[PDB]
RNA sequence: GGGAAGCCUACCUCAAGAUAAGAUUUCCCUAGGACUUUAUGUCCUCUAAAGAGCCGUUCGAGACUAGGACGUUGAUAGGUU
RNA sequence: GUACUCUGGGGAUAACAGGCUGAUACCGCCCAAGAGUUCAUAUCGACGGCGGUGUUUGGCACCUCGAUGUCGGCUCAUCUCAUCCUGGGGCUGAAGCAGGUCCCAAGGGUAUGGCUGUUCGCCAUUUAAAGAGGUACGCGAGCUGGGUUUAGAACGUCGUGA
RNA sequence: GAAAACAAUCCAGACCGCCAGCUAAGGCCCCAAAAUCAUAGUUAAGUGGGAAACGAUGUGGGAAGGCAUAGACAGCUAUAGUCGAGUCGGCCUGCGCGGAAGAUGUAACGGG
């Protein structure tokens, strides 16, 4: 009909570049869930993909407010009796902030196969330097 | 050391702090007055 | 730490002076040859790659006959790494080898090998579980499992419960063996005590790492 | 700053279906025509290597599988000494 | 009268287990007259007061009567900590050796026999210790069937008798 | 429609169709439609998002008192001496803190 759905074969995913120093977790994660659910564009459609690739640099030095950085504990289980694996965001940054990120952002994309299909689009390493130099990202702030 | 959630000056030697928001009476002559909670 | 790679020959006795009879296992070792060695530059990680035995032209295949020529060294019945550190990297290259020398009389050492299968096996015999009463009216339970859960809370068999299963063929390390002997003219290694799996398999001995 | 049989490492085993499917060494394949819906397109003619499996003699491997050794350039099993 | 029993029905309505509640039960706190040779608060603590748990005896009848079949033992377990041993600490009416009380701590470990069907309980002898609880008072399509609750028979008692 | 799920609660009473508009309860950072809206304050406990008697120099706001630079309070010297301005002890009132131990798995904002 005249409301007109895009198509997938024509979307055109953009390549952008986030630098996370001295950033608040969650407000970071709101706006890379917005690009990489595609909300920004004017073809915004609920069951297509349309959304950007984003990469995030310098994760480690993402920051928390008040005493979270010791308070705010992560959980795992592994199936078996008793198994509850117990962490805290101090050493979770220290060793692994693409899983701080990867948790962020999880818990605001949808849940389901095209939100797998969204979560991949975001890049996430440690230090400055990235290696999709290739892909002529652009210098995004949020 | 006591644990109790009143908690008060027993003699003129006993002081009242606060430490990580917890609250303790330290004295300087009995130490047997020695609280701590509440 | 770098090891060695032998067959187990047997078990036997020493005596000693005083007339203690000390019990042993023969390890028959084939000097190792060393055939690649692996770098943090181009693998990320420092081990040392030796192969022993020997193997018949037609069972090689053009990959492997290339790996050996590579490091002009025969080709052997299996290959095997050892993690090393930088220390030990000095004095070996590709072509080098390793006897048996490397050991010494009364050095701990720790022995890995692959354990006797016992095929599917029961409950008794793997878990040591507890038979039931043969007489006073059991019926057909007497090395059966028993109960394997509570009620309908939690509703499920935890994951991880002892059942009968496969039982041995598997990798198992003894530690705490002392040497009795080092042999070089016949080139074996006569150890304390037993190690695991069959006369005639492949073990490998290394330095113990908890003293 | 100190600080416990407690937590993370540390010892043993498993582990890239870790779909994020990783790394290293070595080895193999280097031919022609027709057609159209112009494409890692479909057909024929010619070639099929490195290897893997089937099959056999078997095992200290085994429910069946899987796994290990060997098949005349041989000691894999039986016999014989 | 029926336990020699039978049919139509009910979870509209009891016994087991689950559910709501927490009078009762257990545990933790507030006040401090007194006991502590003098000193309330080392150890206790009168008369009174406020809470927590769902571990007891109970209240209600919400699920199950075209069926949710078990008291104890055996076998195999998993979880909580209000901690029995082991580990780290404060106070002491802590000389030392040993104790008392409180805080932290759930990694591991945490008896065999005599008697009774016993769960318990008393007893003998060990151990560093022989913890308290939840899981349909864990576990009977995994075992047993001693107690208990069909049909036989006997005693005491009750009834004219069944 | 809202209260996560949720006959008996709040809003509202479905003749049928529309890819049109305005509102009710409830809401506007993301899952997920709408303010990362504007001006003043309070809270530091993730309180918000379970809670009692009672306990406390947590932090704000009020109406009153004793003392005091012809020298107040706390420290030091043998009621006095040098320091050089605020200092003491109560009554209300907003928001916070301890009291706070359980059994499959974080499990007392639906989640981030
Ligand atoms: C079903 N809906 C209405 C709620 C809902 O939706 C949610 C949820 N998570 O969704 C739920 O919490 C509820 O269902 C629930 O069950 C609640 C409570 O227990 C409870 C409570 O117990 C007491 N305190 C007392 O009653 C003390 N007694 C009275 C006098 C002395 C003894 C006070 C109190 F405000 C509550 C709140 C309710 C709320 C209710
Ligand atoms: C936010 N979530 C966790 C709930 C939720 O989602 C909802 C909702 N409607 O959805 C809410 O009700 C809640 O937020 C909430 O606030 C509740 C209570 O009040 C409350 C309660 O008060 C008392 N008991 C007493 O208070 C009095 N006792 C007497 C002696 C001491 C205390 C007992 C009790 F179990 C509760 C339940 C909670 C539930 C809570
Ligand atoms: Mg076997
Ligand atoms: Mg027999
Ligand atoms: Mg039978
Ligand atoms: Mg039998
Ligand atoms: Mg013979
Ligand atoms: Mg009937
Ligand atoms: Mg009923
Ligand atoms: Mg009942
Ligand atoms: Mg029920
Ligand atoms: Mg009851
Ligand atoms: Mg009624
Ligand atoms: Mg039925
Ligand atoms: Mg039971
Ligand atoms: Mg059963
Ligand atoms: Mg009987
Ligand atoms: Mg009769
Ligand atoms: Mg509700
Ligand atoms: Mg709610
Ligand atoms: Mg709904
Ligand atoms: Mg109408
Ligand atoms: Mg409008
Ligand atoms: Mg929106
Ligand atoms: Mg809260
Ligand atoms: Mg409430
Ligand atoms: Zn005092």
């Amino acid at each position: 009909m005249k409301t007109l759905s895009a198509k997938p074969a024509e979307v055109q995913h953009d390549w952008f570049v986030v630098d996370a120093t001295g950033k608040t977790l969650g407000r970071l994660a709101t706006e890379i869930a917005r690009r990489l659910r595609g909300k920004h564009k004017t073809s915004y459609t609920p069951h297509v993909d349309t959304g950007d690739y984003i990469i995030v640099i310098n994760a480690e030095q993402v920051q928390v407010t008040g005493n979270k950085a010791l308070d705010k504990k992560y959980y795992r289980h592994t199936e078996f009796p008793g198994g509850l694996k117990e962490t805290n965001f101090e050493k979770l940054v220290a060793h692994k902030p693409e899983e701080i990120f990867e948790r962020a952002v999880k818990g605001m994309l949808p849940k389901g196969p095209l939100g797998y299909a969204m979560i991949k689009k975001m890049k996430v390493y440690a230090g400055s330097e990235h290696p999709h130099a290739a892909q002529q990202p652009q210098v995004l702030d949020i | 050391m006591k644990v109790q959630a009143s908690v008060k000056k027993i003699c003129g030697s006993c002081k009242v702090i606060r430490r990580n928001g917890v609250i303790r009476v330290i004295c300087s002559a009995e130490p047997r007055h020695k609280q701590r909670q509440g | 730490a770098i090891g060695l790679v032998g067959r187990k020959c047997g078990m036997t006795r020493i005596f000693t002076d005083a007339g203690v009879s000390v019990p042993v296992t023969v390890i028959e070792v084939d000097p190792n040859r060393i055939t690649q060695i692996k770098t943090l530059e181009t693998d990320g990680y420092q081990a040392v790659q030796v192969t022993t035995g020997e193997r018949r032209e037609s069972r090689v295949t053009n990959a492997q006959k290339g790996h050996f020529a590579k490091a002009g060294v025969a080709a052997g019945r299996l290959v095997k790494e050892f993690r090393v550190t930088e220390a030990e990297l000095e004095g070996r290259e590709v072509g080098g080898t390793i006897g048996v020398d490397l050991f010494t009389v009364g050095q701990i050492v720790d022995v890995t090998g692959q354990s006797k299968g016992k095929g599917f096996q029961g409950g008794v015999k793997r878990w040591n579980f507890r038979t039931q009463d043969a007489t006073h009216g059991n019926s057909v339970s007497h090395r059966v499992l028993g109960s394997t859960g509570q009620n309908q809370t939690p509703g499920r068999v935890f994951k991880g419960k002892k059942m009968a299963g496969h039982l041995g063929d598997e990798r198992v390390t003894v530690q705490g063996l002392e040497i009795v002997s080092v042999d070089t003219e016949r080139s074996v290694l006569v150890v304390k005590g037993a190690i695991p799996g069959a006369t005639g398999g492949d073990v490998i001995v290394r330095p113990t790492i908890k003293a």
